[PDB]
């Protein structure tokens, strides 16, 4: 059967973070990432 | 797209063209992506790569990376969508979630950080250096120009 409400919540809304951090660190080139010149 | 845009698009991918070819290569799909907005899973990138590698042949052209950059593009007001994704883990419901919970599920759920990445990620949140992150403001200055 299905995962309870927050569980379900809370797995769809983390890996939205995640992404969202993992483009983050290339768009303000955090973390050692820098642009190609 | 515009012109503009289309041709901003352009500049971002023939950045990542090293020798000029017109062509970009699965290796510098993500960064690409990212740099103009995009924020793919990590399975979404992999599927887009599987796309590439099909043939056997790991190189993307202009025309093939706009088809994947505009295949299910969906606007939205991306920090307010970022700022309510927090909002699920913020447990007492006051704008605050503490830098050692963010860790905890940012690493064990989902497509699970790195100790680098989210290392990254608490050094930017917690700007008040206090162990707590206040996630509007850590979004709204993430997503500054």
């Amino acid at each position: 059967g299905p995962l309870g409400s927050q569980d379900l919540l809370e797995l769809k809304s983390v890996i939205k973070l995640q992404a969202w951090w993992r483009g983050t660190m290339i768009r303000r080139e955090i973390g050692g990432f820098k642009m190609p010149k | 797209l515009t012109e503009e845009q289309i041709a901003e698009f352009k500049e971002a991918f023939s950045l990542f063209d090293k020798d000029g070819d017109g062509t970009i290569t699965t290796k510098e799909l993500g960064t690409v992506m990212r740099s103009l907005g995009q924020n793919p899973t990590e399975a979404e990138l992999q599927d887009m790569i599987n796309e590439v590698d099909a043939d056997g042949n790991g190189t993307i052209d202009f025309p093939e990376f706009l088809t994947m950059m505009a295949r299910k593009m969906k606007d939205t007001d991306s920090e307010e969508e970022i700022r309510e994704a927090f909002r699920v883990f913020d447990k007492d419901g006051n704008g605050y979630i503490s830098a050692a919970e963010l860790r905890h599920v940012m690493t064990n759920l989902g497509e699970k950080l790195t100790d680098e990445e989210v290392d990254e990620m608490i050094r930017e949140a917690d700007i008040d250096g206090d162990g707590q992150v206040n996630y509007e403001e850590f979004v709204q200055m993430m997503t500054a120009k």
